[PDB]
């Protein structure tokens, strides 16, 4: 046959070099005599380079190889909600078949210049620090980045946890469906995560794509592209998806493995010359569509793991310049107690205010500053300090403590703005530093008992009218006094 | 019609086979019709045995060995002339704005010989921008290259929009904006901002043409867009004899793209991972941007510095072509000065008596020396008091504080956002205006009469309003 | 279908054409391709010849005919090139028509050995106060101009070529110094503007420009300095004196590494090939002062090197430092301050110049060199005491500093230099305000030009000072100060 079949010339290191398949498309899927699969990445004159999807003990020289006639694709649609699939959308959670609306390719062109609209709607993470200072909008690509063990997954996770507010609603246009892409994590870790999402009733609106540590490299490299199509189903049908690639360091590493084995020219850190294009191709697929096009949205939170803070490393540089901003975490701030360990100085959202609930923007306008100046003067916290510079030290301390937050405990916007109102305007200055914890705690429960109406107006109208500011100013002083 | 067959596909690298001496030249565009549109390949090498090696301009998923490739018989070509104004154009010269085809007069190839040494103009000269800070202190070179620094939060896209407007209204020259490695969300932004501001008018007369080679386009496309867009600017100089503006945002992504393509083609990378051809690659772009006898292309190029290492090959190479800089600084915009130009960080090669005249230089010089003395006096004002200064120095802080607010300027395009009508301040005005203050003619004038005003006649006028 | 004078292209890419045949070709022989573009036969193997292209790869295709020249890469040389601008191969690019050549030297030519040479004794007077007093250049010498970007490197070369207006107008052959400016990797616009200045000052008539600009095929940039050397050599070889300026070698070495990498030569330090030193060394060795037996001709080289962030420790800088007979280092710190020429005194040296510097300057600049290398030292340690003895030396230091600032395109004759230095070293300026020293100069010149013109005449003709003449300037200076 030879046009639709081939013979194995050589196999080793998850590469099978195959004679024939003369009619195979580039990036097409194949099948080996033993039933293991793989994709054709190298169309060369004499032969085809194929990367294996499973162990290469299962391929031998001489073996027969069949075309499938399919570019790698994945099931998509709502029937994937609450499911754990692998990179090709096979169910691994033991809940049986996946019901697919249709199918979509791993590789899809990102939306053009024309079919888009400026980002303008909040993805509310529920993290006081993030929502107030590094606000994320729908269609945005906001990187979570830091060294190991600094709270990176935690930030994405708490965001997913927070979507409950709207996902338990009927209003489809307010819901944010969630796609978590575990690339190279260990199986137990992923299981642990899934257990956590179940425990907080968030599994129901999530989809987990898991190309774990011991899975063949090309599955790890496919996983983010596959997951993207799954999330793209929502964006394409006027809904909104959030996608978390945890993490693109490990994907880059997988992609490098194949390239070095397929003997493609290596560059910086032995990465292929198309490793930027791997991540830009991917991350450009997050977008807010225009009206004509259904106004759907995909928001991306890629994660990057740096080595001892080096953002100049090859892959960190690529992703940092591809996305719309960084939430930057630090070991220092972590052990100091500041959790989330967000480095406000080195974090930004390039979308900015257009992505932030007006009510929060009104109180958070200043907070950006009262902390900026606090950092410029933070060095002075070691006796002879004049009135002006001590004042700024008092606020900064307190406002930093206000931004401290327990894990798996996202706040509502109407819970957030009061707290930040109190901080920003100076109602906390009196209260001693070790008590700002119990302050936030009681202040909210006192607000729920006695001022439920204001919270409701904040929640529903999102703005602060001059009347509300006054109602808030009074409520706060009232509680502070006791 | 000259046909070939694909013999190999390796990512963005495509190998194609022809018949003897019937091979496309290196740099020629080849075409493959696809389900969607058309995959374009640019010839990079002749490997031998009638095969050539090409770089793709789009994805290569799904290509099959043996597919018919067509030779176009030339480099990638783009529509030129007035028909491009207001349109969005990709690397291969296709319209990408859903407004149908660019019904243009001719198409020029994107690879062009720079002007001959004999064709070169012999005198450096100022391109008057109407922006005070720019014209007085860091003047742009007609036909030169300007590096622009600073990102968001500093009104980059308004500054870039202002220059399009002024250049067109004041010198009757159009502009080309090339997005090299452009973030698509931000291309969508800019397009919508240009329509709101007037520099694009889908019905009226549009002053700018847009070319985007987006980040998600492969390395081939990103390397070549700067050329595509440049060529458009070139025709306005070559056929209409205009003083054109060319915008490159961002030139660094031009260099990284080349870096990526070279790596892909198997060339041994040079120092710090860059291409071995880094400098000639940069030349082959930059040397085409220049004054001729017909007109000039003047390019404003956004420059990003890796690791903040000024000596990294990428900047080091680029800086070898930059005639001047414009630094937009959050440190300026936080003081409420728009544009947010740093009056001391922005420098010019042309700020020289033999280029601008002895008067112009002398005003600018003391304007620059005054602001320095002010800067080194900020620290003693913060701790000691305003009164701890000499007779001449307590006068020159009062003077600088004014000069400073005088360097701000209301922009014409930003009126939709500001409500303040915009000033375009002529160069002769700007020199005379500052010359008059430096001698101390306006110490009687309060400070607020210098904020957001054009000529000195606007300082005379506004001061009378804040009194009577 | 001759396969001895002719070949067929097998493959072309990365600036290399691979050609079948050309059996009778020589190593480093020039070739001519179907399209008209030329190339060099770099490596000859069984079955094929590797050819480095002197143009764009576009211009060569597989299957095309390639023609022998029977010429090792060479150029038109002679006196007919004065006033012309040519490319690396000697092609006329000023648009002025066919080059009037006396002959054709090879691009690679071996340097004169131990014997045909003689010690420098003749000066190249730059007309730059700082240079000629501190780091004097002899005819036949190689001095390196080196510093950061935008630090007046070119202006030192330029004001030297300009300054030769004084001698190249007279009959005296031995004192005539023809100029060769080699633009390598620079912008076309710059070079054109530069040539504009050389004409504006008339200087174009005795200088030759060879240019391989920024967008030209790397091997044309690698070649430029060598062919420029050939041209400069004609004057050396025939009994006259030529000055050659390599602006700059840094960019040449960059062009060179490109080819080497594309040729797959192992990268070394900073990815430059192992032989990058040889590249430069063979070149600058051609700058020499010839013996009595060889006409006494001199080639003088002023290579320009660009440092990055003032680091003189880099591979390429130290290489060229180790080939030249000294360097004039231009500090970016002084240049921004206004002190231009921005010569760093401690870091600058001429290794052979002293014995070639005009004796007149030598006397009035008594220890000027070692002194300014020490004022600069005590100045930094000043910013613990308002001391008495070191306080006067600091005023001397500052007055000598401000005295050595000089305008561009304003080169001075030795006779104008000598009194200026006399007035500083001997403390006649120490009573004057700091901001007035520049005005003092041309007013002090005015005075010497319209009164004591008789001293100025003497210095020019002798090249020395007599005890009588020393006491003459003594009186002249002191009178002026009090008015
Ligand atoms: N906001 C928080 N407050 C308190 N503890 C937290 C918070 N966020 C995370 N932690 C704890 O910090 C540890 C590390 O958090 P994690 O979210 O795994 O960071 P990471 O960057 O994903 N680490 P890794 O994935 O192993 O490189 C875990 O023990 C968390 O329980
Ligand atoms: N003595 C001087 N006084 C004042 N300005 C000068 C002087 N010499 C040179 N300049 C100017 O300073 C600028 C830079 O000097 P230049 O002679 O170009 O040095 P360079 O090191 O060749 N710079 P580049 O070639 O761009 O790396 C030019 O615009 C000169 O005209
Ligand atoms: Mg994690
Ligand atoms: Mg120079």
């Amino acid at each position: 046959n030879l046009n639709e079949t081939g013979r194995v010339l050589a196999v080793g290191d998850g590469i099978a070099r195959v004679f024939g398949l003369n009619n195979i498309q580039a990036e097409e899927l194949v099948e080996f005599s033993s039933g293991v699969k793989g994709m054709a990445l190298n169309l060369e004159p004499g032969q085809v380079g194929i990367v294996l999807f499973g162990s290469d003990r299962l391929v031998k020289e001489g073996e027969l190889v069949k075309r499938t006639g399919n570019i790698v694709d994945v099931p998509v649609g709502p029937g994937l909600l609450g499911r754990v699939v692998d990179a090709l959308g096979n169910p691994i959670d033991g809940k049986g078949p996946i019901d697919a609306a249709g199918r979509s390719r791993a590789q899809v062109k990102a939306p053009g210049i024309l079919p888009r609209r400026s980002v303008h709607e909040p993805v509310q993470t529920g993290l006081k620090a993030v929502d107030a200072l590094v606000p994320i909008g729908r269609g945005q690509r906001e990187l979570i980045i830091g060294d190991r063990q600094t709270g990176k997954t935690a930030v994405a996770l708490d965001t997913i946890l927070n979507q409950k507010r709207w996902n338990n609603g009927s209003d489809e246009s307010k819901k944010l469906y969630c796609v978590y892409v575990a690339v190279g994590q260990k199986r137990s870790t992923v299981a642990q995560l899934v257990q956590t999402l179940e425990q907080h009733d968030a599994m129901k609106y999530s989809i987990i794509v898991a190309a774990t540590a011991s899975e063949a490299a090309p599955l790890q490299y496919l996983a983010p592209f596959t997951a993207a199509s799954i999330g793209e189903w929502f964006r394409d049908n006027g809904k909104h998806a959030l996608i978390v690639y945890d993490d693109l360091s490990k994907q880059a590493v997988a992609y490098r493995q194949l390239s070095l084995l397929l003997r493609r020219p290596p560059g910086r850190e032995a990465y292929p010359g198309d490793v930027f294009y791997l991540h830009s191709r991917l991350l450009e697929r997050a977008a807010k569509l225009s009206e004509k096009e259904g106004s759907g949205s995909l928001t991306a939170l890629p994660v990057i793991e740096t080595q001892g803070g080096d953002v100049s490393a090859y892959i960190p540089t690529n992703v940092i310049s591809i996305t719309d901003g960084q939430i930057f975490l630090e070991a220092e701030l972590f052990y100091k107690g500041i959790r989330p360990a967000i480095n406000v100085g080195l974090s930004v959202s390039r979308v900015g205010s257009a992505a932030q609930v007006k009510a929060l923007k009104q109180v958070a306008g200043s907070l950006k500053l009262f902390l900026a100046q606090y950092r410029e003067v933070a060095a002075f916290a070691q006796s002879d300090l004049d009135a002006s510079t001590k004042q700024t030290l008092v606020r900064g301390e307190r406002l930093t403590q206000l931004l401290k937050q327990n894990q798996y405990s996202p706040l509502a916007t109407e819970e957030q703005v009061p707290l930040i109102y109190a901080g920003v305007n100076g109602h906390l200055d009196g209260i001693e530093l070790s008590r700002i914890g119990e302050f936030e705690s009681s202040f909210l429960s006192y607000l729920k008992s006695n001022h439920n109406e204001l919270l409701t107006e904040i929640r529903e109208k999102g703005e602060l009218s001059k009347e509300l500011l006054a109602s808030l100013k009074s409520a706060t002083e009232s509680f502070v006094a006791t | 019609p000259i046909t070939g067959k694909v013999t190999a596909v390796i990512g963005a690298i495509v190998d194609v086979h022809f018949e003897q001496s019937e091979l496309p030249a290196i740099l020629n565009a080849l075409e493959i019709k696809t389900p969607q549109g058309k995959l374009v390949l640019e010839v990079a090498q002749h490997l031998g045995e009638n095969t050539v090696r090409t770089i793709a301009m789009d994805g290569t998923e799904g290509l099959v060995r043996g597919e018919k490739v067509l030779d176009t018989g030339g480099p990638i070509s783009v529509p030129v002339g007035r028909e491009t104004l207001g349109r969005i154009i990709n690397v291969i010269g296709e319209p990408i704005d859903e407004r149908g085809p660019i019904k243009s007069k001719l198409r020029k190839p994107i690879h062009a010989d720079p002007p001959s040494f004999a064709e070169q103009s012999t005198s450096a000269e100022i391109l008057e921008t109407g922006i005070k800070v720019v014209d007085l202190l860091a003047p742009y070179a007609r036909g030169g290259k300007i590096g622009l620094f600073g990102g968001a939060g500093v009104g980059k896209t308004v500054f870039i929009q202002e220059l399009i407007n002024n250049i067109a209204k004041a010198h009757g020259g159009f502009s080309v904006f090339t997005g090299v490695g452009e973030r698509t969300r931000e291309g969508n932004d800019l397009y919508r901002e240009m329509k709101e501001t007037g520099v694009i008018n889908l019905e009226g007369e549009s002053k700018v043409a847009l070319v985007f080679g987006q980040m998600n386009e492969p390395p081939g496309a990103r390397a070549r867009v700067a050329l595509t867009g440049l060529t458009i600017a070139e025709y306005f100089r070559d056929e209409e004899g205009q003083d054109v503006l060319l915008f490159i945002d961002n030139i660094f992504r031009f260099t990284q793209a080349g870096s990526e393509v070279s790596a892909l083609l198997g060339r041994i990378p040079s120092a710090v991972g860059y291409q071995p051809t880094l400098a000639t690659d940069m030349g082959l772009l930059q040397e085409r941007i220049t004054t001729t006898k017909k007109g000039s292309v003047t390019s404003v190029q956004a420059v990003y510095v890796p690791a903040d290492d000024l000596t990294d090959p990428a900047p080091a190479t680029t800086f070898a072509h930059l005639d001047a800089t414009t630094v937009l600084s959050r440190g300026i915009s936080e003081l409420g000065i728009y544009p947010a130009v740093d009056p001391l960080d922005s420098k010019s090669r042309l700020l020289d008596a033999a280029v601008v005249g002895q008067e112009h230089y002398d005003v600018a010089s003391k304007v620059q020396e005054t602001l320095q003395t002010y800067k080194s006096l900020q620290d003693i004002i913060a701790i000691l008091g305003m009164d701890e200064l000499s007779e001449q120095d307590k006068l020159t802080v009062e003077r600088a504080r004014k000069i400073q607010r005088f360097l701000s300027q209301p922009f014409a395009v930003a009126e939709v956002f500001t409500g303040i009508p915009g000033k375009l301040v002529r160069l002769k005005d700007t020199v005379a205006s500052f010359k008059a203050v430096l001698e101390g003619k306006y110490d009687n004038i309060p400070e607020h009469a210098f904020y957001m005003v054009g000529g000195i006649e606007d300082v005379v006028a506004k001061a009378e309003k804040l009194a009577a």
